DNA sequence: ACCACGCGGGCGGTAGCGTGCTTTTTTCGATCTTCC
DNA sequence: GGAAGATCGAAAAAAGCACGCTACCGCCCGCGTGGT
RNA sequence: UGGCGGUAGCGU
């Protein structure tokens, strides 16, 4: 849940990002890239 | 004696890595596809690299060492399975060189006949129907509202794809 | 404000304010448990997040 | 010239970065040693 | 009578390293872009 | 008024 990984304001127009949010963003980006390349009929090496 | 390898490059540095590798006399290959459509608009239609952040390199390891290629500017790292770098079979390169590019449009955001949602605009939070992309950054959509459905023109920034 | 289908999306986890829709059409306890149709976020207390 | 964001990921390099503990657990070259 | 189970030490990976409290510093993506 | 890292200190 987002409350367990809060985005605490920094009182300067910036947001402090927890490590969990960054890791989840990495996983989401990698999964989206894999889906996009699978839909592109990529060669076996690239898919692997 | 020459061998084919796959390299994962940096972000937006494919051209720089290709130029540096060509300066070192190493054969380079990267698929091309005439398809480019993002929020920026202003006739984005231009060629873009297929399979981003991937580059095939043909060279002989005994002439140019793998460490030198790994240290080339723009190239991030070798696509390696296990300790040794992976070797791309020549059949894959041959089949990817010629008929790999396809006219099928993967990003469906500019394509019409779809269902989108609007992030901000005159009628926020109302789903819209993409039917005809007149010009660029000009999107006429059948916005649905309680009072009346309106064929309204909004920007690509206003509505979010799906 | 949260995006749609993001890591903080209100539709998935809940509204950002207690008994207040993200859109703002319903901002009272009378509409508790009613999912707003414009933005698809349920009107509930923030603790459900 | 600044202001704002948007996809990615170790870094900068045409290589190499480390460099003063103890105890427990796992695996394996290599014997070994006992014998199927 | 040359192989299979025992093992044996040697190497490699993993986990832990007392608690409270106080003050300061620095930092809270990051660089490569796109319109103006 | 939220944390992380570093430094120094207090009490054992
Ligand atoms: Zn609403």
């Amino acid at each position: 849940p987002p409350d367990l990984r809060p985005l605490v304001p920094l009182d300067g127009g910036r947001f402090a990002t927890s490590d969990l949010n960054d890791l989840y963003r990495r996983v989401i980006n990698r999964n989206n890239r894999l889906k996009r390349l699978l839909d592109l009929a990529a060669p076996d090496i690239i898919v692997r | 004696m020459q061998s084919w390898y796959l390299l994962y490059c940096k972000r937006g540095q494919l051209q720089r890595a290709q130029e540096h590798l060509e300066r070192q006399a190493v054969n380079c290959l990267a698929p091309m596809i005439t398809l480019e459509k993002i929020v920026r608009g202003k006739r984005t239609a231009v060629s873009e690299p297929l399979f981003p952040n991937y580059l095939f390199v043909e060279f002989d390891p005994e002439v140019i060492h793998t460490t030198t290629i790994n240290a080339t500017r723009g190239v991030s790292h070798f696509v390696r399975f296990g300790a040794s770098p992976a070797i791309v079979p020549s059949a894959v390169i041959h089949q990817l060189s010629v008929y790999k590019p396809k006219d099928i449009v993967d990003p469906a955001t500019p394509y019409p006949g779809d269902k989108v949602i609007i992030t901000e605009g005159a009628f926020e939070g109302f789903q819209a129907i993409f039917t005809e992309p007149d010009g660029e950054a000009r999107s006429m959509l059948l916005l649905n509202l309680i009072n009346k459905e309106i064929k309204h023109s909004v920007k690509n920034t206003e509505f979010r794809k799906l | 404000k949260p995006e749609r289908d993001g890591l903080f999306c209100a539709r998935i986890f809940g509204p950002v304010k207690d008994y207040e829709c993200l859109c703002g059409k319903y901002k009272r306890l009378k509409h508790r448990g009613v999912i707003c149709e414009k933005c698809g976020v349920e009107v509930t207390q923030t603790k459900v997040r």
